[PDB]
Order: structure tokens, then sequence, then C-alpha cells
């Protein structure tokens, strides 16, 4: 399974999770 | 490091300006050529390839920037809006004239409308009568 | 109850009123209050004829009363307008003959609308309708109905 | 998924099929000039084939580039991405 | 690339569309090294002929859909008729 | 011609040079590990910059300017700004005479 | 790291005015077996005209160019995986620095492979102090 | 899969399978409605002449 | 009012305690809210306290103007970061908004010219100090001397009203009509500069690229809307005079809305593409303005509302990829879907807001206006459709070449996206959604 | 495998210490969505008629039933009754410009 | 392919007007109301013309694609088991 | 071409198109019977017939329309009574493909 | 919510439904049928004719 | 045999490139805005 190489998601998800 | 420092400067009236504004923008003194004297004319930048768009530049040749097809250091055309592989550009040069290719559609286009509005009060119909509706004050008959 | 999709129809719309039915007569009629709110009811001022020029007293009162009577000859136009979307669509194959005298009538009401608040512009005082009132009765007064003039 | 020893046998394999070549002489090794009869329209239709083979496009200075088969194995282990 | 075949196996003389562009090169008196390389192309067990293709997608179903219909035939005689 | 190949050769070493400038510059581990982002020092790209924001150092109020200047702004401004006149011109004639009726006219809003 | 030179000998001139002529032939005949029998035709026209010499040779190039360019076909045969094809570079590809940017909670999901990209910093930044320090 | 100067690999039961169901359900449709509703492909209702009629009816 | 005036007077001392940059802008937000409380408001001037009352239009523009603020000590937070004088900006940020909700809640014209020309000194602050551009001096130039300019007469035109009439109130001035053209040139062409023209624009594009990021927030948000109200303050008793002249107007805006709209396709910046974005938006508002109808005047202020979120978050958007990838330049700014896709989403929500957008106030402020300029003449629906077609033709060509295609080559590390970036970028698009439900609000002003 | 507590990932309020980010980022989540987004929009949902837009139709629809049933018009076309209205002479105006 | 080319067939008859599918019983109840009632020469002409035009270039779809020799590379990937995707045929091919 | 063809060649001749009878419907001296209407306007109008579908039998509409809805969604039961409504549209089509006719010998006697 | 607390004549914001008469074939009930509502007043009243006022 | 389409090239052209309307909207009516709008820049917005 080869590594796809994206950005983080992080704080897209803490902000989803924060709003 | 700014605008102020980096700027088209006037324009190269004798020889050693050019010499000097070709070795200025990374370009080799033949290739160099700026613009005209005019008024909407640039003074001291180069004039670069006008001929057709980025994707008439070759797309296997090893690039620094593989976007925009262009190395390091190298003079980006004034009108590179217009000329860049997005708008207005052909990756190999049209077969055609520009004005045969509408004078054809706009040919087409007047004889269909006017071999079809010239038959417009030519429509064919079946032997057929018009449609009978029933109203209070005229009647109609049957053939029985 | 004539056909098997009717019936289907009837049993989906009963699963459905069901429920809603008896949340409302179980749990939300019971336990309400009775209270009552009221229409409000605004009297007559003067109009802007019945004052002088120097008071701004009387502009205001009349500027507020156009301005509510022009909500509600919208209001009139409007409800004039949906009595006939209402008949379009409550006589669907026959809309062209019992709709005229609801479309005439909506067309009259367009009609005294541009009469009265017509051509006004977004600043409409209370003075301006006046003004073009008077200006339509002599022309009226001169040069007859406005349509045939000289 | 590819290999070298894969990508060598189609190389070898399409410049056997080439009856101008004889398979006798053919070699990984083998120059397309020197060492073999060849025109300089024929490296052109070497080249053809081996784009219609392995399914891209090489370019001309890449074309005149290529001078034995085990350039060509190098060349499209380069572009295919294998090395193992 | 799984198990790839030498060029012995890939012959002119076996298929008809290649040798008859062979002997309208020989009559224009030329000759054509690339012809083994598509030897494969027409193979008449792995991937058949023109007549039998035809047959196969046009026909796919034309059997089974006429045995469905005569089946659909006779249960509707023993309960409609 | 001859000198066209020695003016091939010395532009493709001058970019070759550049090239490995790029290079250099492009991988710049330390460059990277500072964590402030930009880009490599390209100079082309601060001169279309220039070129496209500085344009009256190299302007002069000249004929082929004027024509220019005419026929793109001013032009279409004058007429379309005289066929908005006539036309309102033509219609305010016909609304103030009374040639038209009450319930006949455009845009009642309503 | 052979960047490639701009100036074409007429040998190579014509060897791709002889690549581009049968590409078109090509897209022309769709057949395998036609275009065979036309590519050996179109072969055996510029092997009968071989034998000229060099200023009669450029300029029947640049008739051969200017018929080439007559004959072009509206819609030229391409490879879709190449440049200029059907579906060329249609995912891109970001630089692994932004991997450099996960979180640590995020970059927990695969510490074997964060350990072995910091190993591979260090040697990177050896080869880079290598080449162009 | 891959394959090289060959065939595909066989195909599955299940895909020849429902070939030839999906080809018999098509040509049991066309067969069924051509043996239940002929009428349709030609006229419906026959178009008798015009010029066939008597003119000793009206005339 | 003079809850919110004292609220920010009051406010004032927080700036000169340390560490208090970001209480500031939740104070600011609790008073926005406190302000979304109060909405008692009708068409005519309500909450009179001495010389300061609020009628719709007023009430809009405030809560604007309060909305537009505290995003804006929410987008700098490169202010915050660096020692940069945090005290100052605050102290200039609170000035500014205390002196934005003097000038629209003025019941009388002079004190709305005295306000309104004590704006200017705070944007010229921000733009001088907090800008990262060599030519700040001549942003700040430009800007203060052409309103400078054409602003010094419209004193003389407000004392002739004010002699001819006796009063400076809104409503005694709708009362009265004037017949003199230099008194209408004096008391419009202030505001024609003030929002963009075709031939008197050039302050914008040189004042929004060489300033921050808050001096675009402040330009493009609020103070291209402070021309947008003085004509709808003015306009009401010179309605014989514009009915004269206002063809000129409308035919330069509406071909300089073209023309602009074609410039924005032939320009390599971000910051400045928006800078041409907000002349053709304000060249149909200004174009619905003079022909005087009830939806053009009800349009242009719901453009002019949902302009002022839409363009400044726009603003935002560049400002994120100018602190990133070092420049403002369109082609170092290519293929950001791959860098940051989460920020894709609320680029093309906002550029879609920056056209017409299916549920967005724009839309409902580009149908109301259409609606009276179609109506003003037959010959403007040629115009207008190309203008509202080069529009998105250029609108879609900021977030196409900055947010898709090939990567740039030789870009160097930098920061993911934040979740502060991503709560700003919300504020300014889930307003222009909202706003829909409950329009009556902030369009019927009359 | 496990990271390190003091190895934290900043958001976008502050870049020095870890606590002035989440108190920064809960209040200003909390003085913008749920103030101004939920529950301000909760008062502009019950917000009364500030504008007099449902007593216009509630009038409308009053004031259609007892104008039919008078009779005389749907809507008025006139602001003051014309007979009420003193207009000038045609010798009292002279050369006066009359607007239709 | 021998599923997802009986789709393509079914789904190319449809098209040309296989009688007693979807297409006949569109195309039928539209070119046959044209018959009766006034059409122009021009018109008519552009109808069925087109129609014919229809067929020819949809089984010159089938001529290249099946039932014809291949002129694809030496290395192919043709497979028929990817089982939702033909799931989702069957679903589609019984509502067509 | 055809009968359009002819209208330009002989259009005193044959007819145009959709014509109404122009002579007298009594000439031809048959004495033809009177089409009764068996559904009256208010039945009509309550079955939400469309205008373009009130022929003379619309009773065989209205029948056919109560036997769809007595079988819904499956209307096909009573398919052959969809075809007893199609013939009476196929009568009417006969009535007038002989209505168009006799004119034309209407129209060849005078000529 | 759209059966019992849909658009009144007291509100304008609400969901405000319109519906049109449904087909009446033989088999129902009442086959000869006229249009039920018939004045003016009858046509969109939005619940006006059961106003207290 | 005989190619029916490189015979009568031009009318193929024509047929096979969609009635040349690829052209006419792309690469097409597209120079004569997109040069007009750098003609505000260069003489009205930054010259006169
Ligand atoms: C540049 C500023 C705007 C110029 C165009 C607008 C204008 O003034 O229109 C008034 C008028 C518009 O014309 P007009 O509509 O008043 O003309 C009516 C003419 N008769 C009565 C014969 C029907 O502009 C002009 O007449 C001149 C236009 C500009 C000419 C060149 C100016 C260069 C500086
Ligand atoms: C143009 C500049 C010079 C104008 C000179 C004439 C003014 C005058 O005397 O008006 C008297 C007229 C008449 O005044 P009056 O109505 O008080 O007349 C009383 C009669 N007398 C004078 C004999 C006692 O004023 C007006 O019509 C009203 C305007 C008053 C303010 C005038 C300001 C002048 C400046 C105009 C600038 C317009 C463009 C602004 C934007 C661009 C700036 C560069
Ligand atoms: C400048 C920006 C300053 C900050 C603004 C922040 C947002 C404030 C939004 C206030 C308006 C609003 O939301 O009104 C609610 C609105 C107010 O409308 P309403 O419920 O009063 O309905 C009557 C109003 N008219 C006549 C316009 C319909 O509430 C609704 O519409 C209720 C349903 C909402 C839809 C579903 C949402 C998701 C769940
Ligand atoms: C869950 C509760 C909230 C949601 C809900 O049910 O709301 C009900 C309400 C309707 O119920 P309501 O409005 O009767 O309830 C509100 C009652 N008061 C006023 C007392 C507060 O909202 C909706 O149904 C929203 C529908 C939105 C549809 C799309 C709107 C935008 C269209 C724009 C077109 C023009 C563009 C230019
Ligand atoms: C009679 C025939 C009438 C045909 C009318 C066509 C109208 C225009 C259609 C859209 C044209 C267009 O912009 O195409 C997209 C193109 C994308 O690039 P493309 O050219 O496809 O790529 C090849 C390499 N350049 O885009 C570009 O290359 C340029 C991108 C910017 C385009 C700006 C807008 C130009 C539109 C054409 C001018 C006419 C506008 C008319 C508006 C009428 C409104 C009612
Ligand atoms: C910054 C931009 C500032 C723009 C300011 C524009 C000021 C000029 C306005 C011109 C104008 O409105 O002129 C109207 C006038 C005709 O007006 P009117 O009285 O209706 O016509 C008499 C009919 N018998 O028309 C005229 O008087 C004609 C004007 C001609 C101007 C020629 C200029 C040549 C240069
Ligand atoms: C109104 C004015 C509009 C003017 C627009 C411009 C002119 C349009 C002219 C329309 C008629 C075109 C006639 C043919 C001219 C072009 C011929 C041609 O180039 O054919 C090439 C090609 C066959 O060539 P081949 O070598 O076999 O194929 C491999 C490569 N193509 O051919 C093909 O692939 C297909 C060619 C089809 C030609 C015949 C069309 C179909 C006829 C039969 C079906 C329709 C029957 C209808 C009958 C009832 C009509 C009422
Ligand atoms: C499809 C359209 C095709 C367009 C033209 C293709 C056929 C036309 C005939 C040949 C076209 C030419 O111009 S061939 C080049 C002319 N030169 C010569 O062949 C004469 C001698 N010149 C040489 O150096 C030759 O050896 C070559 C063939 C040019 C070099 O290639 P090899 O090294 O022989």
């Amino acid at each position: 399974h080869q590594m796809i190489i994206k950005p983080s998601r992080f704080q897209w998800d803490k902000f989803k999770d924060l709003l | 490091g700014w605008n102020k420092d980096y700027k088209p400067g006037p324009y190269p009236q004798t020889e050693k300006e050019r010499l000097a504004a070709a070795k200025k923008y990374y370009l080799l003194p033949e290739e160099y050529k700026p613009y005209a004297d005019d008024g909407l004319g640039y003074g001291d930048y180069p004039k670069l390839g006008y001929g057709l768009g980025v994707e008439a530049k070759d797309s296997y040749y090893p690039w620094d920037y593989p976007e925009h097809k262009r190395n390091q250091h190298e003079p980006i055309s004034a009108d590179h809006d217009l000329y860049s592989e997005d708008r207005w550009s052909q990756a190999e040069p049209p077969r055609y004239s520009n004005a045969y290719y509408f004078a054809c559609f706009l040919g087409v286009m007047s004889g269909c409308l006017a071999l079809y509005y010239w038959l417009d009060d030519k429509k064919m119909y079946r032997p057929v009568a018009a449609k009978q509706y029933p109203s209070p004050g005229v009647k109609h008959y049957t053939f029985e | 109850p004539r056909s098997p999709m009717a019936s289907f129809a009837e049993s989906v719309l009963n699963v459905i009123d069901g429920p809603i039915t008896w949340f409302r007569e179980s749990i939300v009629e019971p336990n309400q209050q009775k209270q009552n709110w009221y229409h409000q009811r605004f009297r007559r001022v003067p109009t802007i004829d019945q004052c002088y020029t120097d008071d701004a007293v009387c502009r205001f009162e009349a500027d507020q009363q156009f301005r509510r009577d022009r909500m509600v000859d919208n209001e009139i136009v409007n409800i004039l307008r949906q009595r006939f979307e209402d008949c379009t669509l409550y006589e669907a194959p026959d809309h062209m003959v019992k709709c005229r005298p609801l479309m005439d009538q909506y067309e009259k009401a367009t009609e005294n609308w541009f009469i009265k608040y017509g051509d006004l512009g977004g600043y409409a005082n209370a003075k301006t309708a006046y003004m073009k009132q008077k200006h339509r009765l002599i022309w009226e007064r001169r040069h007859g109905p406005v349509g045939s003039g000289m | 998924p590819l290999s070298l020893k894969l990508i060598n046998e189609r190389v070898l394999l399409v410049l056997k099929l080439y009856d101008k070549i004889d398979p006798s002489k053919l070699n990984v090794e083998s120059h397309f000039i020197n060492d073999l009869g060849l025109d300089s329209l024929d490296h052109v239709e070497v080249i053809m084939a081996m784009e219609d083979e392995f399914g891209f496009e090489i370019p001309d200075s890449d074309a005149e580039k290529l001078l034995k088969p085990a350039d060509i194995i190098k060349y499209v282990a380069d572009k295919e991405d294998v090395y193992e | 690339p799984y198990t790839v075949p030498h060029a012995s196996t890939y012959k002119v003389e076996s298929v008809p569309q290649l040798v008859e562009v062979k002997e309208a090169l020989g009559r224009q008196g030329l000759k054509d090294p690339w012809l083994r390389n598509e030897v494969w192309r027409y193979e008449p067990k792995a991937f058949g002929t023109h007549r039998s293709r035809l047959n196969t997608f046009l026909f796919r179903g034309l059997g089974v859909g006429f045995c469905a219909f005569l089946a659909t035939v006779a249960v509707e005689y023993a309960l409609g008729i | 011609s001859n000198e066209e190949q020695e003016f091939i050769k010395r532009k493709h070493e001058a970019t070759l040079k550049l090239r490995q400038e790029f290079l250099k510059q492009s991988s710049n581990p330390y460059r990277h590990a500072t964590g402030e982002g930009g880009t490599v020092f390209d100079a082309g790209l601060a001169r279309f910059q220039a070129m496209r924001v500085s344009n009256y150092e190299h302007f002069k109020p000249t004929g082929k300017s004027f024509r220019t200047g005419l026929f793109a702004v001013v032009l279409p401004i004058a007429l379309y700004a005289w066929a908005l006149k006539a036309e309102r011109d033509g219609r305010e004639e016909k609304y103030r005479t009374g040639q038209v009726a009450y319930k006949d006219r455009q845009f009642k809003f309503i | 790291a052979q960047v490639p030179l701009a100036i074409v000998s007429h040998k190579r001139q014509v060897c791709s005015l002889y690549k581009r002529a049968l590409r078109n032939l090509e897209s022309w005949y769709d057949r395998r077996n036609v275009y065979r029998y036309r590519a050996v035709q179109l072969r055996a026209r510029f092997d009968e005209n071989r034998s000229k010499d060099l200023g009669e040779g450029i300029r029947l190039l640049a008739c051969g160019q200017r018929e080439l360019f007559e004959t072009r076909h509206f819609q030229p045969r391409n490879f879709a995986n190449s440049a200029g094809g059907c579906a060329f570079e249609r995912e891109v590809i970001p630089p692994d620095w932004v991997l450099d940017y996960w979180h640590p909670l995020e970059k927990a999901q695969y510490p074997e492979y964060f350990a072995k990209r910091e190993q591979r910093k260090k040697e990177f930044v050896t080869w880079w102090e290598k080449q162009y320090g | 899969v891959v394959s090289y100067r060959n065939g595909p690999p066989p195909h599955s039961k299940a895909t020849k399978i429902g070939a030839l169901t999906v080809g018999g359900a098509m040509w049991w449709w066309v067969i069924w409605h051509l043996w239940h509703e002929p009428d349709h492909i030609t006229g419906e209702f026959d178009y008798p002449n015009s010029r066939k009629w008597s003119n000793t009816e009206l005339g | 009012m003079l809850k919110i005036i004292f609220f920010l007077l009051f406010l004032i001392p927080f700036c000169f305690i340390n560490n208090m940059y970001w209480m500031v802008q939740i104070m600011m937000f609790f008073i926005s809210f406190i302000f979304l409380l109060m909405n008692n408001f009708m068409n005519y001037w309500s909450e009179i306290s001495y010389f300061l009352g609020c009628d719709m239009l007023s009430y809009g523009l405030i809560l604007l103007s309060l909305w537009i603020c505290s995003l804006m000590l929410l987008a700098s937070e490169m202010i915050n970061k660096h020692n940069n004088y945090k005290n100052l900006f605050l102290l200039n940020i609170i000035i500014l908004l205390l002196l934005l909700i003097l000038t629209f809640s003025s019941m009388s014209l002079f004190m709305f010219y005295l306000f309104f020309e004590s704006s200017l000194i705070p944007t010229l602050f921000l733009i001088l100090g907090w800008g990262y551009q060599p030519e700040r001096l001549q942003a700040g130039l430009y800007l203060l001397f052409y309103t400078l300019l054409v602003s010094l007469p419209m004193l003389i035109g407000i004392f002739y009203v004010m002699n001819k009439i006796g009063s400076m109130n809104f409503y005694l001035m709708n009362n009265f009509m004037f017949n003199y053209d230099l008194l209408y040139f004096c008391l419009l062409c202030a505001f024609l500069v003030k929002m963009p023209m075709f031939l008197v624009h050039l302050w914008l594009p040189k004042a929004h690229v060489e300033a921050p990021v808050s001096g675009s927030m402040i330009l493009a948000g609020i103070m291209l809307k402070l021309g947008g109200y003085g004509m709808l303050r003015v306009i009401s008793f010179l309605q014989l005079m514009n009915l004269k002249y206002s063809f000129v107007w409308i035919s330069i805006s509406l071909v300089g809305g073209v023309l602009v709209s074609l410039v924005c396709l032939r320009q390599t910046d971000l910051k400045a593409l928006i800078a041409y974005s907000s002349v053709a938006h304000m060249g149909i508002v200004l174009s619905g303005l003079l022909t005087m109808t009830y939806w053009g005047l009800c349009g242009s202020y719901t453009l002019m509302i949902a302009h002022g979120l839409c363009s400044s978050g726009l603003f935002c958007l560049a400002n994120v990829s100018y602190e990133r990838l070092g420049s403002r330049s369109m082609l170092i700014n290519k293929g950001l879907l791959n860098f940051m896709p989460s920020m894709t989403l609320w680029w093309f929500l906002l550029s879609s807001a920056n056209m017409a957008a299916p549920p967005t106030l724009n839309l409902l402020g580009e149908i109301s206006l259409l609606n009276s300029i179609v109506s003003w003449s037959w010959i403007s629906m040629i115009l207008l459709s190309f203008l509202s077609f080069f529009s998105a033709a250029y609108t879609l060509y900021l977030y196409s070449f900055s947010q898709h295609g090939k990567l740039f080559s030789g870009v160097y590390s930098f920061s993911s996206g934040k979740i502060r970036e991503y709560l700003l970028m919300l504020l300014h698009w889930l307003p222009l959604n909202l706003l829909i439900l409950k329009s009556e609000s902030f369009m019927l002003w009359l | 495998a496990n990271p390190s507590p003091k190895n934290w990932q900043s958001y976008g309020f502050d870049y020095k210490d870890q606590v002035e980010d989440r108190k920064a980022t809960k209040s200003t989540f909390f003085v913008t969505v749920t103030l101004c987004l939920v529950w301000g929009s909760f008062y502009w949902a019950y917000l009364p008629d500030t504008q007099f837009r449902n007593w216009a139709q509630r009038e409308g629809f009053l004031e259609l039933r007892r104008r039919e049933l008078a009779g005389v018009d749907l809507v008025s076309p006139n602001y003051v009754d014309p007979a009420s209205i003193t207009l000038p002479s045609d010798e009292d105006l002279g050369d006066t410009e009359i607007i239709i | 392919m021998p599923l997802t080319s009986a789709c393509f067939n079914v789904s190319n008859l449809a098209l040309c007007g296989m009688p007693f599918l979807a297409g006949f019983y569109s195309k039928d109840m539209i070119l046959e109301i044209v018959s009766i009632s006034n059409v122009n020469m021009f018109s008519f002409f552009l109808y069925y013309f087109s129609t014919g035009l229809t067929v020819s270039y949809s089984f010159r779809l089938v001529y290249y694609s099946m039932t014809g020799d291949l002129n694809c590379g030496s290395l192919n990937m043709l497979n028929d088991e990817s089982w939702i995707m033909l799931r989702g045929m069957m679903g589609l091919l019984i509502m067509s | 071409m055809g009968n359009a063809l002819t209208h330009y060649m002989k259009p005193d001749v044959m007819p145009g198109p959709d014509v109404v009878p122009t002579f007298d419907p009594l000439l031809g001296f048959k004495s033809r019977k009177e089409r009764v209407m068996i559904a009256t306007q208010e039945e009509m109008e309550s079955a939400k017939l469309p205008l373009e579908f009130r022929d003379y039998c619309a009773h065989l509409a209205i029948a056919y329309q109560a036997c769809r809805s007595d079988t819904f969604p499956f209307v096909y039961k009573c398919a052959h009574q969809k075809h007893e409504y199609l013939t009476c549209e196929y009568e009417d089509y006969v009535l007038r493909m002989k209505e168009f006719e006799r004119e034309r010998r209407l129209l060849e006697r005078q000529k | 919510y759209f059966k019992y607390n849909q658009n009144d004549w007291t509100r304008k914001g609400g969901w405000r439904v319109i519906h049109s008469r449904k087909q009446c074939v033989p088999g129902d009930e009442g086959y000869p049928k006229v249009s039920d509502r018939s004045a003016p007043s009858d046509y969109a009243a939005r619940g006006f004719n059961e106003s207290p006022l | 045999f005989l190619n029916k389409s490189l015979f009568m090239y031009n009318l193929s052209t024509f047929l096979g490139s969609m009635w040349f309307m690829p052209y006419i909207s792309t690469y097409g009516m597209i120079f004569y805005p997109l040069n007009y709008g750098q003609l505000v820049v260069k003489s009205f917005d930054q010259g006169w």
C-alpha cells in the first residue's frame, strides 16, 4: 500500500468538531 | 529586492545601454529586442515571443518550472496572460486562416436560415380537414 | 380504497397522520395557556393637504400614513394577484373563462396603484403624491384623460 | 508491476521481430549503426515500435540518444519507474 | 508481460490478412519487416474472426430468449387461454 | 549558418548555469528547514511584477496613444451615453405629452 | 543529466518528418494492415529519394513539411499516458515536505515510515552538502 | 490482470451466465411483444385510399 | 444610540494593557451580539439620543462595520506574532470603528461629513504603518488627496444647503429641492469618488495592494459604502437635477464596469484583482442608485451589505496565500488545492459570492439592481449582460488559476491552515446565507 | 508511536504557550458561533413586527374584505377626495409646467 | 467483455430503435406524430436523415469497439470481474 | 414533396392545410346525421379533460380514465378499452379524411 | 409543520400551500361535480373565512 | 480502397471538427476581449 503524499487535515477536522 | 529596485528603465537609445539591458534581463544581446517608442509601448523591457502561446513551446524539454514552461531567471513576456497556456494558444499551428472558419460557418448558417424561411409556408399536410370541436352555436355533421 | 395505489396512499397518510395528531392533542394541546393578541388599529391623522408648510409635525404623520397606505395597497394588489394564481391552479384546464373577472379586477387594481403611487420614485413623500394628484387633475381638466391628450 | 528481466525480454522480442536485424548478431550491447546495418529511418521505425509496444511517446532528442537495446531498457525503466 | 513468447511462434503464413499485404507488396516489389510484430493481433483461437464475433454479439441470447418466449407462450395458454 | 550554432550553444551554457543555480537553491534543506515560506528568487518574476505595476514612466502623449484612448474608452462611453439620452428623451416626450395610456405603460413596478 | 541541445540536424529533421508522417498515416488509416501497407509505400517513397544532394534535400524537406501540414488529420492519434494525450497528468503529487507538517498524532499512524523518513533526512542533507555544498 | 500478445484470462461462469441471461431477457421481451402486439410496428389502424370512395355518396 | 459608542469609548483603555489583544475582539463580537439584539428599527429615525439616531440603513451599516472590524481583529494575527505595535493597532481600529459608527448613526449631514472625513486618518495610519510594501506612500497619498480634493467643495455645498434651508437634519432637508448644477456636483462628486467610478478609481487598486490585510478589509468592506450612504442621503433633495445629469454617470459606470471586468482578465496579482473587482460591483450599485426607484435603492443597499462581506472575505483569502507563498503574484499562486485543500472550500464559496450565487445575499442585491437598470432603459440590456457575464469570466479566473493546476516549482516549506483562518472565512460567508432569511430586514430600509 | 506532549501544534491564535491558544480559541468560538450566529439568529427569528409587513397583510385582508363589500374601489386611485381638493383656475396658473 | 458488450449491445439497439424497447417507444411516438402534423420540408428532412445518421454512427460505434480487429498495444488489462460496477450496470440495464 | 408541392403548383385545385368546409354542408344532399354528444360540459370539466381532448366522443375517454383509476397503476387490465377510445379517434379521423376529400371534389366540380 | 402550522393570513413568512382540484372519474362519490368555490373571496383565502374579526 | 475521408479533406474537416465551433468559441473571439482589456490598462488606466 503506497503512502499518498497528502497535506495535514488535522486542523480542518478540529475546526469542524469545534464548530 | 522590491519593485523599485528591479523595474524597467528608460529606453536604450545607444548600443551600450542595449547591451547593459540585455545583460540585466539574463538574455544574450542578440535575443534582446526592446519595444517601440510609442506612448503605449514599454521601455527597456524585452519583446519575447509573440508568435504562438505556451502550448507551442516544447513540453518534453526539462524545464526548471514545468508550469508556465520557463527556466529560472528567464524574462517573462509582457503579455504573458494573453499568450498563456490557458487562453488563446495552440499546440500546433492552425490548418486554415482565421476568416475561413467563420466564413464557412456563417455561409452554412445563411444557407440554412434562407432555405428554412423560404419553405416556412410550404409545410406539408395529410388529407385531413380542420379539427372539429363542439360549440353550442355551431353544429357539425357525420357522414352516416 | 378503489385502487391499490389509492389504498397504499391512504395507509401511508394514516401512518403519517396518527402520531402527529397524538402529539398535538396529547402533549401540545394540554399545558398551553390561553392568551389574546389583537390586530393593531390606527386612527386617521389628517393628511398632507390639511396642514401648513412650516409645520414638520404634520409632514411626519402624513408621510407615515402614506407609507402605511402604500403597504396596505401593495397587500391589496398582492392578494388580488394570489386570487388569480389560485384560480389558475384550481381551475386547471378551464382557466380561460373563470379567471377573467379576477384578472380584470387585478388589472384595475394595478391601474389604480399606478394612478396613486406610480412614477413617484424611491423617495415618495405624502406631498409628492398630492402634487402628482394636483397635476393629474389639472391635466384631466384641460386636456381630457391621459392617453388621448394633446 | 514490472521487472528489469521482463522489460529486457520486451526489448529483445521487439528487436528480434525486426526482419532487417539478424537475431544471431543481436545483443543487449549491440550498437545500432556500427555493429548492425540500419538506416537513419530504420532507427525511427525501431523508436515508434518501442512507442507502440510500451505505450508512450519518445521525443526526438531521446530518440537520437538511444543507440543500444540496453539504453532502451534503461530509458523505459526510468520512465515507468522500476529498478528491481 | 508474463510468459512472453519467442519470435519462432509468430509466422506470417498462418494468417490470411497479413499474407494478402505481403503478396500485394511482392506484386509492387517491396518487402516488410514488421509483419511478424502483428501476427498475434489476428488469432482465430484467442481473438476469433469477424463472422464469429458478429454472431456472438448480435445473437448472444437469441436461443435463451426464444426458449423463454416459448415458456411464456406455454404458460400463457394454460392460464389466459 | 555557423553563427546560429554558436549563439544556441552560448544560450545553452547560460541555461545550464541557471539550471544548476535552480537545482542548488530549490532543494536547499536549510532554507526549507527555516520554516518561513517563500520562493526561490527569480529575477524575471520581479521584472514581470514591476512591468505590470509601473507603466506611466514609459508613457508619452503620442497620436497612437491618443487614438487608442479615444477608440477604446471615450468613444463607447460617448456612443452609449448618446444612445441612452436619445432613448430616454424619446420616451420622456411621449410620457409628458400624453400619447400613452395609463394601463398600457411598461414597467409599472407592479 | 544531459539537457538536450536545441540545434537540429538535417537528418534529424527528415527523421522527425518521417516520424510525424507515419503518425499522421496511423491516424488516417485505423486498420493495422492498411496502415502497414501505406507505411511501406511511404518508406519506399523516402528510400527512392535519399540519394539527392543537400540543397535539393532542404527544399524538398520544406515541400514535405508543407505537404504534411496540408494532409494533417483533424483528430491525430496520441498516446493517453504521454504528454498531450487524453489523460495526461490527471493527478498532481505534492512534494513530501507537507508530510513534515502533519500533526504528531497524525504522524503516529505511520511511525515506522516517519522514522525511516527522519533517517533519510540526514542522508539527504549529507548528499546535498556533498553535491552543492 | 495483465495479458501480453494473447487473450484475456478465462472468464468466470457468472459473467457468461449473466451475458446469456440479459441477452435472453432482451430477446424474450422483443419476441414476446412481437407476438402479443404485432400491430404496433405496422399501421395500428387501416389507411383507406381517398381515391377509392365513390362520388355518388357526397359530391 | 449611546450604548455602543460608550462601549467602544470604555474599550479604548484595553489597548494600553499588555497581553490584551484577544480580549478586544471578544468584546467587539459581544457588542456585535448586543447590536443584533437592539433591532427595533423602521424606516424613520429611532433611538434618538441628542444628535445620534438610527434607521434601517444605518442599522445595517453599523452592523456591517462592527462585523468587519471584529473580523479585522481576527484576521491580523501577524501583528500579534511579531512585536509590531499592538496597542497602537488596537487603538486605531477602535477609533476607526467608533468614527464609522458615529458617521453612520449621524442624524444630520454635517456630523456625517465630520466623522466621514475623520475616518480617513486611521485608514491612512494603517496603510502607512502596517503594510509590507515600499509604495505605501503612493498608496495613502492617492487615497487622501483624491478624497480630500473632491470632498472639500462638498463642504461649501453642505453650508449652501444649510443657508438655503436652515437645518442640517436629513428629514427636513428631504422636503426641499434644489435646481443648481454646482450644488449637485459638489454634493455628488465626493461620493462618486468614494465609491469607485471608472474614471476616478485610481486610488482603489493602488491603495488596496500596498495596504495591510486590515486596510483591505476597512477599504473594501465599509469605506466604499460611505459614498453609497452619502448618496442615499443626498439624492432625495437633488432629484430633478440628477434626472438631468444621471445618464452620464450611469453610462460611464456601466461601460467602466465592462472595461474593468476586462482589466481583471489581464491582472497578475490576487490582491489587485479583488481591488478591481470592487470597482465592477459598485459600478452596478452606482448605476442602480441614480434611477431612484424603490428597487434600485433597496437592491443597492442589499448589494453594498452583501459586497462588504464578500470582498473582505476574498481579501482575507489573498492574505493567507501571501503569508505562506511570499508574494501576491498570480503566477506563484498555482495549485493550492494540493497545498491547502480545506481552504479551497472557502475560496470557491467566497469567489462564488462575488458573482451571482444561489444562497447568497449578493444575488438578491444583483437581481433587484438589474430590475431598475433594465427598467431605466432597454439599451442597458446589451451591456448588463456583458458586464454580468464578464464578472464571472474574471471571478472564476482567480479561483481557477490560484486553486487548480500544476504546483509552482521552487516553493519553500510553509505552515498549514489554521482554525483561526477557517473561523475567519467562516464568518465572511455564513452571514451571506443567513441574511436571505430575514431579508426584509436588510433590504427594506424605505 | 507515542508523541511527546511538549511537541504541540498551535492553533491560529497564539504561538508562545498552549494555555493562551485554548482559552482564546474557546472564547472566540463562544462569541461568534453560539452568540452571534445561533442565539442571535434565534432572536432574529422571533423578532417582532419592526417593519409592519405582517400588519400590512392583515390590514390588506381586512380592507379587501371591507372595500369590495362597499364596492367603490379595491385600490383607491386618489390620495384625497376629488371634491375636497381646490384646483387653481386656468387664469391662475398661466404658463406653468403641468406634468403628467 | 461478454456482459459489458451485452449491456453496450442492449443500449445501442435501444438508442437505434430495436422494436419494443424504450428508445423505440419514445422515437416512434415522436416521429409519427410529425407525419400527421404540419411539418416543414426541411424539418422533415432533418428528422429522418439524422435518424439514419444516428443508426449509422451507433453501428460504427459498435464496429471499431466490438466485432472488429484489435489495434491496441501488446499489454492490455481486459477483465470483467468488477462486480459492484456491473451490479450498477444490471440495475440500470433492467430499468432501461 | 407531395401535398405541399401541388399547393405550390395548383393552389386552386388542392385545398390548404387544415381547411374548414368552405361550401354548404347540405350541398351534397345526403341530409346527413348530426353528431350528438353523450357527455355534457359539467362532467367534461369534472374529469379535468384538457381542451385539446374535448372531442365528440369524450365519454370513452372518461370511461378510460375511470378504468385507469380503477386498477391503478396496472392500467393495462382494460388495455383494449384504450383501443376503443383510440378507434373512436380513428373514426373521427376517417370523418376528417372524408371532410377534406369531398371538399376537393367540391373544388373540382366547380373547376 | 405543513399540516398543522402552515401559512395563514396573519403571517407572511410561512409556507403558503396551494392545492389544485382532484380529478373526478365515475366510481367516485359525486361524479356530477362543479367547482365548489366560485366567489372571489374564496380564492386564496389562507384561512381568512374563519377569522374572528 | 479509396480513403473517402482523406479525399474531400476540407469537407471532412468541417463535419469532423463539429462545424468549426470549438475554434469559434475557443481561440476565436477571445483575443478581441483579452487584448482589449490590456488597452484599457496601457492607455487609459495608467497612461491617460
Ligand atoms: C442543409 C445543408 C447543410 C450543409 C452542411 C455541410 C455539408 C453536409 C453534407 C451532408 C451529406 C454528406 C455526404 C457524404 C460527404 C462526405 C463523405 C465522406 O467523407 O465519407 C467518409 C466516411 C467514409 O469513408 P471511409 O474511408 O469508408 O471510412 C474510414 C474513414 N472515414 O463517411 C462516413 O464515415 C459516413 C458518411 C455518411 C454519408 C451519408 C449519410 C447517411 C445516409 C444514409 C442514412 C440516412 C438515410 C435517410 C433516408 C430518408 C431521408 C428522408
